[PDB]
């Protein structure tokens, strides 16, 4: 049983220490990895360590920023994450790959005094501790009533807010037909930019009132923007 | 079979002591032992 | 020793174990201790 | 440097498919240690293949693996819905580090394939007076969701200041995604026109806007 911990929502330029607390086996004679994963991305590999901790291999995307360390006595791995940046917004797993339990000539050879080896894979894999390096803070959204160019569809552009979510209803919830509640990006300043528009026919463009009720929750900024061409 | 190394010193030789890692056995007849010991050159041969 | 639990004998880490063969018994047999001449 | 995988595969249920992982002779072509990982949304990866041919206890016999040269392949026979997920290969390298594939999003196919609807919005006048400009390329109603987005100022490719979402699911059983283009008002007015080219399943749809 691995306890992948230590992560959190931090800033670029900060520092942090992770923890892969290990039970269910002998961590003291088993080499481990850190393995990160940006949200919705591939497994960006981090760093390998020896079964006692002298070797500290690293991917050069994390090196020497996210330095792997361990304590054999504590049965706990660590990732000394230094000088953090936006690429550390990721989910940090704990992975064993090397080694074999040296069953040779029909007998269990072991190294120093009947330890456990690495087993070419894991009995239980990494859960993933999440470091989330964003840049912005609690900021109200800049909501813009999208001028429609049949279906010349319109809506509201919920721009420049952090963090998640905005709960954009329409006309105090009276309008719901056609609401494309579409997800929020991570833009350059750390803020978010979605558009939970309502796709309407071209007849009621401004005739129907379109008050997007953009309740950003961490900034408490309910922006009401009537939509017209 | 003993896997041994010239003992740790800073050059200025020309050893005789070896760091010898070998697979050994324990009191429990099934499980075995991996140990290291230091031997004089006169007790072994390659 | 620390799936199902595994066990090992108690003497394994102490003393070489033998077994008294079933022919030989343990039954206490009355013994008369005797002394030689001059004693 | 990542091991190269195809961004996505797809297949009808019962279909057999293959994913390729192409490394160098110092990782994939240099060792037998190639292993393969399956990942579901919000869950941690699980190893479906190891030592390049081998299945870990509990894995279906529908999963096989192989290696030719510097390219190792995972092959899934008889796709069932539950095979849908992202697939990553891991390799060992000459310096004894580990490296992962770029990943593959595999879609077992619910419904028939569908192409994207593309809407492009010119920068709002409220934003232009704010001394900023942004182009909004909105993509919708496609499947399976995987999309290359590409921007062109005039006919020239533009890699500067573009952020794109990961395709997200809609209520209608199709995907959606967006791509935003950051520009200075001068950039917007200076250029002739700006294009959004979405490549889905080898096919590109394009929209265009101009000052």
């Amino acid at each position: 049983r691995l306890v992948e911990s230590g992560g959190g929502v931090v800033q670029p330029g900060s520092s942090l220490r992770l923890s892969c607390a290990a039970s269910g086996f002998d961590f003291s004679r088993q080499g481990m990895h850190w393995v990160r994963q940006a949200p919705g991305q591939g497994l960006e590999w981090v760093a390998f360590i020896k079964y006692d901790g002298s070797e500290k291999y690293h991917a050069d995307s994390v090196w020497g920023r996210l330095s792997i360390s361990r304590d054999n006595s504590k049965d706990t791995l660590y990732l000394q994450m230094n000088s953090l940046r936006v690429e550390d917004t990721a989910t940090y797993f704990c992975v064993r790959e090397a080694g074999g339990p040296d069953y040779r000539n029909g007998y269990n050879y072991y190294d120093f005094y009947d330890g456990y080896y690495n087993y070419h894979y894991m009995d239980v894999w990494g859960k993933g501790t999440t470091v989330t390096v964003s840049s912005a803070s609690t900021k109200g959204p800049s909501v813009f009533p999208l001028a429609p160019s049949g279906t010349a569809a319109l809506g509201c552009l919920v721009k420049d807010y952090f963090p998640e979510p905005v709960t954009v209803s329409w006309n105090s919830g009276a309008l719901t037909s056609g609401v494309h509640t579409f997800p929020a990006v991570l833009q350059s300043s750390g803020l978010y930019s979605l558009s939970s528009v309502v796709t309407v026919p071209s007849s009621s463009l401004g005739t129907q009132t379109y008050i997007c009720n953009v309740n950003h929750k961490p900034s408490n900024t309910k922006v009401d923007k009537k939509v017209e061409p | 079979t003993l896997q041994c190394t010239n003992v740790t010193n800073n050059i200025t030789d020309d050893g005789e002591l070896k760091n010898c890692s070998f697979n050994m056995t324990t009191e429990l007849r099934d499980k075995k032992q991996k140990v290291y010991s230091l031997f004089y050159r006169l007790d072994v041969v390659q | 020793i620390n799936s199902n639990k595994e066990y090992r004998l108690i003497n394994c880490n102490t003393s070489a174990i033998t077994q008294a063969c079933p022919k030989v018994s343990f039954e206490p047999i009355p013994i008369h201790y005797c002394a030689p001449a001059g004693f | 440097s990542a091991l190269t995988q195809p961004a996505s595969v797809s297949g009808s249920p019962g279909q057999s498919i293959t994913i390729s992982c192409q490394g160098t002779s110092n990782d994939v072509g240099g060792y037998e240690s190639v292993s393969w990982y399956q990942q579901h949304p919000g869950k941690a990866p699980k190893v479906v293949i190891y030592d390049v041919s081998k299945r870990p206890s509990g894995v279906s016999n529908r999963f096989s693996g192989s290696k030719s040269g510097n390219t190792a392949s995972l092959t899934i026979s008889g796709l069932q819905a539950e095979d849908e997920g992202d697939y990553y290969c891991k390799s060992l390298t000459s310096t004894r580090r580990r490296v992962f594939g770029t990943g593959t999003k595999l879609t077992v196919l619910g419904q028939p394939k569908a192409a994207p609807s593309v809407t492009l919005f010119p920068p709002s006048s409220e934003e232009l007076q704010a001394n900023k400009a942004t182009l909004v390329c909105l993509i919708s109603d496609f499947y399976p969701g995987a999309v290359t987005v590409a921007w062109k100022a005039d006919s020239s490719p533009v890699k500067a200041g573009v952020e794109t979402t990961t395709p997200s699911k809609q209520s209608n059983n199709k995907y959606a995604a967006s791509s935003y283009l950051s520009l200075t008002p001068e950039q917007w007015k200076s250029h002739k026109s700006y294009s959004c080219q979405v490549t889905h399943e080898g096919s590109t749809v394009e929209k265009t806007v101009a000052p």
